[PDB]
């Protein structure tokens, strides 16, 4: 006796995927200073963001089959290399050079960490060639034959980065385009997948930092009330562990040198910076934390881990396994060039089941890096002039856990960055986009006239 | 009362069907490459908008509900997709539960109302050919 | 995990059930290693047959308990039996 | 296919090294987890320690922590770039270390711990005398 | 009673004026440079798709047949255009051979229509408005 | 008859594939008479 | 047979048949690609 | 300028001259040295 009736525009959605756009807000658009993450063709966002809070409504989240981290890490890696092909190629840089080791002003623990190396060089004219010199790290040098070549002479070319472009991370937003819905769940005890009863939709989301790094989630948004940790399973070993602090411990990542960046002529229009001299002396790039409020920090996961593994098993720390440079080490962007830091300062510790010192981590500097292992590129950075120190947090941690022994009184954890989408997603588990079916049909009582 | 975008989701039916205004209004909105980067995003993004809701309005068309949103048609409820009071489907449900309630009888509903439309305007128009 | 039966001595043609008492919560798998070769997937998830497997297999939990039984002994099947949680192998059970 | 070309069996003596091979060719190398499995003849098989390719990133079984190392070497040919060996290396060689020593591989690369894929077999002798 | 798309296309004009509504329905449907050979190929086709079908829906809209498919109109039909009987029209033919017959009377009737409505809603708010 | 083989074009073979095919667009509208008086 | 025209002498005369013969082309030899470094990155095959 | 020769390792009278020996100079990984290399170019692909 009841009676079909359509409803156009129903609140009912469903798991969707889609092409999130991106979004920024304003002022760092109109400085115009052109970021190599391109919000100045990007969309300006809104004065504020419409964060309508829903009611009564238990959404089926999940952090671990989301799609927005396999969208972002595609648009990351579009934008670094979209960023490159206006730069140039270091094509005529792949000679034979004559390198030796700097003496000037050396402390035995950088001896040999960078070499004078000097080289012939095309010119502006095609048929001259002037004899130039720089200063190579030793980790972009290997031996011919004392003749040295590049690292990479014999596996792909290298766009130096335009020193226009900064690598410096703009927060960007994603927002959901027309007919779609970005949930954002607004509960603090949401570990990694269920229902977050607290729900509330969103037009664009806030400001995401693509920020790179490894074993150390740096300038990250912090997880209040607690310090959280995520995992896909965590009994599973292939699984990363995602640790989210509350305070943000602080780091001071400096280099003491003062290089002269000098730029080099290769042919017409085109030049190549390398570090000419170091005014002063040179010593080795330092990161510090101070350990009162790193020891507290490392005594917060503990008695937030042993929720997962019980209350008596003598958690232990460890440093990094094995790998390559930017697996086994502390890797970032400060202000332009890159750190390979060693943190087997900091993860070595054990827990038994019951200030102004500033732990050092001393670091080294890379030029020709690859930051994505794909065959075939390279990115030789140019030397930034001046000292260079940032202050930064580490509000994120990964740690991997290791083996099986048979015997579940100790876990020895130890860090790890085998992945680069890791990070993001330290950031956008608590969204998750829908589309909006809007058609729906119930029975009333209508009986038409006609 | 302006709750806003899908702002009655959790809402009562029969108070989530006084909002659909809102949720009607919201399906369409609005140093060389890096324009096309982002611009092939945004173009693909406005015209599958546009054509997800030139589908919903068509296919919205023929059963009689030309320029409606509460429309109400000619074939009654089956009681084999529910069986339930009008007050256990209206004041007390909400549409997120009700979709997952008849998600394997909509394109059996689908099919009758479009079917009753060709009925109807081939009847109509043989009500007024007298004429 | 562990293995309770250790050998198996039937004919070909029998029945033969092999029982992996797990500890934690894990997705079982089993395994089958014929003398002379590699071993191979049979059953992965607990109740799953692998790809290429003739059915005369089959997986059944009941809890912290799994159980292989083997429907029909054939003449390539005289081998020995591994179950696999996250990384721990069982102890082995050869039937002959 | 699936292709796990591993080395030739070798046969020490206590206090050596050793150093097997496995040769991943078939699918991308650099996405995928590899594993390392030895199987004793009468003992439980034995876990050692994945290996993600790119970075090459470790985690060894705990009763060989600082014993088993392991490496990769990528293919840098940017016409093949789905082919890569994966070494292993075991110090400090023993009695109890006479197994055969597999490279597996998981069924689909989203869970690891179906190893569906493996090696030939390179069966390591050590012997005393 | 389902034929399919264009399944009446040589069927008889008055069985063929019953299964409008799937014709009606198939109008609108649906390392790196790569995607972009194949993707302004589809690109085009999608825009095109959807701006030809919003023509012919706005020209029925201005006749007075908003969201119909069979609406029937005030101006009667002028027999200088066609003298035929209505069983010689409506069922022997089909609707191929009834496009060539009258291809040359196309935009005068599409003037006609367009005519009689806007003297159609200039009275009727004339009729109402006394109200 | 002397037949002889050439190739001269590189669109002959696909056209020995094609020739079944044609397409076209369909032009939805339509008027006909018949007998209608609208109401109002 | 199909042609646009059987009697013009520019126009084709495309022909199709019912059971197709059957073409075995081989090459008997056995090459040896070899890969030559050009430049950094960039290879160039030769027969050896 | 390649620096061409005759095969005549296993050849038959009818593929007579059809594939030249090509040997020639070529630019290495570096862009400062030069190795010399060998290859095998039928005849349809040089010219003298
Ligand atoms: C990492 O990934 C892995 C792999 O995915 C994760 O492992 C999974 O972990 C979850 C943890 O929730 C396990 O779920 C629980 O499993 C137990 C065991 O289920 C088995 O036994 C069932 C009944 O057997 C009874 O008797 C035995 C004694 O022999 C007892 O030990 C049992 O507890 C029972 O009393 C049997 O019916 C099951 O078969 C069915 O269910 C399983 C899934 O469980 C399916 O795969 C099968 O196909 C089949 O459908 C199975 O043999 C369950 O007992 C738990 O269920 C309880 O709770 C459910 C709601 O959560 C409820 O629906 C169940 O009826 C049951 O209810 C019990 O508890 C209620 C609490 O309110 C009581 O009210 C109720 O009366 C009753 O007491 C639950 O399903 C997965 O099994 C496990 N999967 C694997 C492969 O091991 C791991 O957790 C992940 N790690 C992390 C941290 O991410
Ligand atoms: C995690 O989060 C922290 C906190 O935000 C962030 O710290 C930031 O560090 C970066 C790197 O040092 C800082 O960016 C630079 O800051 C230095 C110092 O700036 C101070 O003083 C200047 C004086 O003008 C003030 O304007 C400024 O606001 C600060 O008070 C600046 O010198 C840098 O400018 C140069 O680099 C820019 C790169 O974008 C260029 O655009 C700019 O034009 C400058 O370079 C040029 O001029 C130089 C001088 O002639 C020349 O030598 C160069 O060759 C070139 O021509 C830049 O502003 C940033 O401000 C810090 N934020 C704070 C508040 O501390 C971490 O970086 C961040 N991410 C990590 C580490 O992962
Ligand atoms: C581009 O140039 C690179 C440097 O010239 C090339 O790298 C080298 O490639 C060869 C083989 O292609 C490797 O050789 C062998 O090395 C492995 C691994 O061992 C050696 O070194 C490690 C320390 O890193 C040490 O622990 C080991 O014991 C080995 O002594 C051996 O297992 C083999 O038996 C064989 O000796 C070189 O090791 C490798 N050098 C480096 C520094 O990586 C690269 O191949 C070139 N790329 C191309 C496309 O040509
Ligand atoms: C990361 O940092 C750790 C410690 O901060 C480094 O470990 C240390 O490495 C040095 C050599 O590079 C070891 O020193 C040697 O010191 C001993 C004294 O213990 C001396 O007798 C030897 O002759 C030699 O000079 C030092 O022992 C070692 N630290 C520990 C605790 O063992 C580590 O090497 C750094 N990582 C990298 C990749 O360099
Ligand atoms: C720059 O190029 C010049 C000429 O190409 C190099 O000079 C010669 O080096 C070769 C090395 O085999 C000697 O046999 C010649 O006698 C040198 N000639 C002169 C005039 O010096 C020079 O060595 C190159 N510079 C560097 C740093 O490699
Ligand atoms: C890292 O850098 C910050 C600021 O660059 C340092 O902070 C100063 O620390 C002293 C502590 O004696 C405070 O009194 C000052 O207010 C801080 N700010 C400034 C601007 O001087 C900090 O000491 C550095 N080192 C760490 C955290 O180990
Ligand atoms: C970590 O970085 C943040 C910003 O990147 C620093 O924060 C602001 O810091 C001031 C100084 O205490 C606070 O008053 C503000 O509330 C912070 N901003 C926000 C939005 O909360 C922070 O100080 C850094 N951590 C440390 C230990 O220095
Ligand atoms: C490769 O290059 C070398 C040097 O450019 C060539 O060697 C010389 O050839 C010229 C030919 O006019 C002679 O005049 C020189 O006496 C040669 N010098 C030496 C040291 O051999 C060589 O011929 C080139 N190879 C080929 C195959 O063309
Ligand atoms: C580097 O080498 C050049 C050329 O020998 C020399 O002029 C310069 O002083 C050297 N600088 C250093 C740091 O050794
Ligand atoms: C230059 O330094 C390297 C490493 O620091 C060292 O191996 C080499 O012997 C040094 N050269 C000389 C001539 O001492
Ligand atoms: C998150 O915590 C709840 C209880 O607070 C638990 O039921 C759920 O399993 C946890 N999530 C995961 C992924 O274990
Ligand atoms: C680095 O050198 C330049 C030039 O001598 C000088 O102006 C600048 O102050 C130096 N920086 C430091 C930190 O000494
Ligand atoms: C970091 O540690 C070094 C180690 O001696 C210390 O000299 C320095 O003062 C610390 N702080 C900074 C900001 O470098
Ligand atoms: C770290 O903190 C704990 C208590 O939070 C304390 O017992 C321990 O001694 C501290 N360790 C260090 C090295 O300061
Ligand atoms: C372990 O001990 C702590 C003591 O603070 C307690 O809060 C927790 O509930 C205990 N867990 C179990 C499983 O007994
Ligand atoms: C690591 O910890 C042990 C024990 O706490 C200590 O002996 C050793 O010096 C520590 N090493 C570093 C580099 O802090
Ligand atoms: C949510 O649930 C409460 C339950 O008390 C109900 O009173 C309310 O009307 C519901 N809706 C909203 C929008 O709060
Ligand atoms: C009602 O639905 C059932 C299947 O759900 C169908 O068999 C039956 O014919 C339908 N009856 C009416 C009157 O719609
Ligand atoms: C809908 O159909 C599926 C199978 O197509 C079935 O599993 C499910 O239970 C059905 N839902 C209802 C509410 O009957
Ligand atoms: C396994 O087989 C034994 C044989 O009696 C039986 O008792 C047990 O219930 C079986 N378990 C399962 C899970 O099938
Ligand atoms: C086609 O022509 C035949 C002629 O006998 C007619 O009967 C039939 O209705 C026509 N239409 C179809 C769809 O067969
Ligand atoms: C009918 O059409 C003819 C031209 O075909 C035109 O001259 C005439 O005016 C029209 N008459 C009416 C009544 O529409
Ligand atoms: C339509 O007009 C054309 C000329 O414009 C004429 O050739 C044709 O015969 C006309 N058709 C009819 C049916 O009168
Ligand atoms: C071609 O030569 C290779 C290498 O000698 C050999 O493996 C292969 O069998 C040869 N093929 C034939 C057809 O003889
Ligand atoms: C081709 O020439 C090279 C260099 O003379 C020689 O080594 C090779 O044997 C020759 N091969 C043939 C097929 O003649
Ligand atoms: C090499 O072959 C060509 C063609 O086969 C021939 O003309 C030429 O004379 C040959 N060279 C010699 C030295 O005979």
């Amino acid at each position: 006796n009841l009676w079909v009736t359509v409803y156009y525009g129903v609140p009912v959605w469903k798991d969707a995927e889609t092409t999130l756009f991106c979004a920024s807000d304003a002022k760092a658009y109109e400085t115009e200073k052109h970021n190599v993450w391109a919000t100045h063709a990007c969309v300006p966002t809104d004065p504020n963001p419409q964060e309508i809070h829903l009611e009564n409504v238990t959404e089926e989240f999940n952090m671990w089959k989301n799609n927005m981290v396999e969208q972002m890490h595609t648009d990351i890696i579009s934008l670094w290399d979209q960023s490159l092909k206006p730069c140039v190629k270091l094509t005529p840089l792949c000679v034979t050079l004559q390198c030796t080791n700097v003496t000037n002003n050396i402390t035995d623990d950088m001896r040999g960490e960078l070499k004078n190396c000097s080289f012939n060089m095309t010119t502006e004219l095609r048929d001259k060639k002037q004899k130039v010199y720089s200063l190579f790290y030793r980790l972009d040098v290997v031996q011919i034959n004392k003749e040295y070549r590049l690292i990479n002479c014999n596996t792909s070319a290298c766009t130096q980065a335009c020193p226009k472009v900064s690598f410096e991370p703009i927060p960007i937003h994603y927002c959901a385009p027309a007919g779609f819905a970005i949930l954002k769940c607004k509960d603090k005890k949401f570990n990694g997948t269920g229902p977050c009863p607290s729900v509330s939709t969103v037009q664009c989301t806030h400001g995401i930092k693509p920020v790179v790094s490894t074993q150390l989630l740096l300038n990250g948004s912090l997880a209040e009330e607690e310090v959280m940790i995520r995992s896909e399973n965590i009994t599973n070993n292939a699984k990363n562990i995602l640790v989210q602090f509350n305070t943000p411990v602080q780091i001071n990542c400096t280099r003491p040198n003062n290089n002269t960046r000098k730029s080099i002529r290769i042919g017409p229009g085109q030049a190549f910076y390398a570090t000419g001299d170091i005014i002063g002396d040179i010593r080795q790039a330092h990161c510090n934390v101070s350990k009162a409020t790193w020891n507290e920090t490392l005594g917060k996961v503990v008695k937030q881990l042993r929720k997962h593994f019980g209350n008596n098993t003598i958690i232990r720390f460890a440093n990094s396994s094995g790998g390559d440079l930017e697996v086994t080490t502390h890797s970032f962007n400060c202000g332009g060039e890159f750190f390979y830091c060693n943190t087997s300062g900091l993860f070595n510790s054990t827990w038994i089941s019951n200030s102004n010192d500033s732990i050092t981590l001393p670091c080294r500097i890379k030029q020709i890096i690859n930051m994505w292992q794909r065959i075939g590129q390279c990115m030789y950075a140019p030397p930034i002039q001046g000292v260079i120190r940032c202050v930064s947090n580490i509000t994120g941690l990964i740690l991997t856990r290791d083996g099986g022994s048979t015997n579940s009184t100790t876990e020895t954890f130890r860090p790890g960055g085998g992945d680069m989408r890791d990070n993001w997603r330290s950031e956008l588990y608590k969204y998750k986009v829908v589309k909006i079916e809007p058609l729906g049909v119930a029975p009333t009582r209508c009986k038409r006239r006609v | 009362v302006f709750l806003g975008f899908l702002g009655a989701a959790g809402s009562t039916m029969g108070a989530a069907s006084m909002t659909l205004t809102v949720q009607a209004r919201n399906l369409l909105s609005g140093h060389l490459l890096k324009l096309t980067v982002w611009g092939i995003k945004q173009l693909q993004a406005r015209v599958l908008a546009v054509e997800r809701y030139l589908r919903d309005q068509q296919l919205l068309g023929i059963w009689g509900c030309s320029g409606k949103l509460i429309c109400c048609t000619n074939v009654p409820w089956n009681s084999s997709w529910s069986n339930r009071n009008l007050s256990e489907i209206w004041d007390n449900m909400t549409w997120l539960q009700w979709d997952k309630e008849i998600s394997n009888y909509t394109q059996i509903i689908y099919g009758l109302l479009e079917e009753s439309q060709n009925q109807q305007e081939k009847n109509e128009q043989d009500l007024l050919a007298l004429d | 995990l562990t293995q309770s039966p250790g050998t198996l001595s039937l004919s070909p043609g029998e029945t033969a059930i092999i029982s992996c008492r797990t500890s934690q919560y894990g997705s079982l798998a089993w395994y089958q290693q014929r003398p002379g070769q590699a071993p191979r997937l049979v059953i992965y998830s607990g109740s799953t047959r692998a790809a290429g497997i003739p059915d005369r297999f089959s997986g059944s939990r009941w809890g912290p308990d799994y159980n292989l039984t083997i429907s029909n002994l054939e003449s390539g099947d005289f081998g020995v039996y591994y179950c696999q949680q996250y990384e721990f192998f069982g102890q082995g059970t050869k039937v002959q | 296919q699936v292709q796990l070309v591993q080395s030739g069996g070798q046969m020490k003596k206590p206090g050596e090294s050793m150093r097997i091979s496995c040769r991943a060719s078939g699918y991308e190398f650099i996405d995928c987890t590899l594993n390392w499995i030895r199987l004793a003849p009468g003992k439980r098989p034995e876990w050692m320690g994945w290996l993600k390719p790119r970075w090459g990133a470790v985690n060894y079984a705990r009763p060989l922590q600082g014993r088993v190392t392991m490496t990769r070497q990528l293919s840098q040919d940017p016409d093949d770039p789905d082919w890569g060996t994966a070494f292993l290396e075991l110090r400090s060689l023993t009695v109890d270390d006479t197994a055969v020593y597999f490279c597996t591989r998981g069924k689909n690369c989203d869970y690891n711990w179906d190893f569906e894929h493996w090696g030939r077999g390179t069966p390591v002798i050590v012997s005393s005398p």
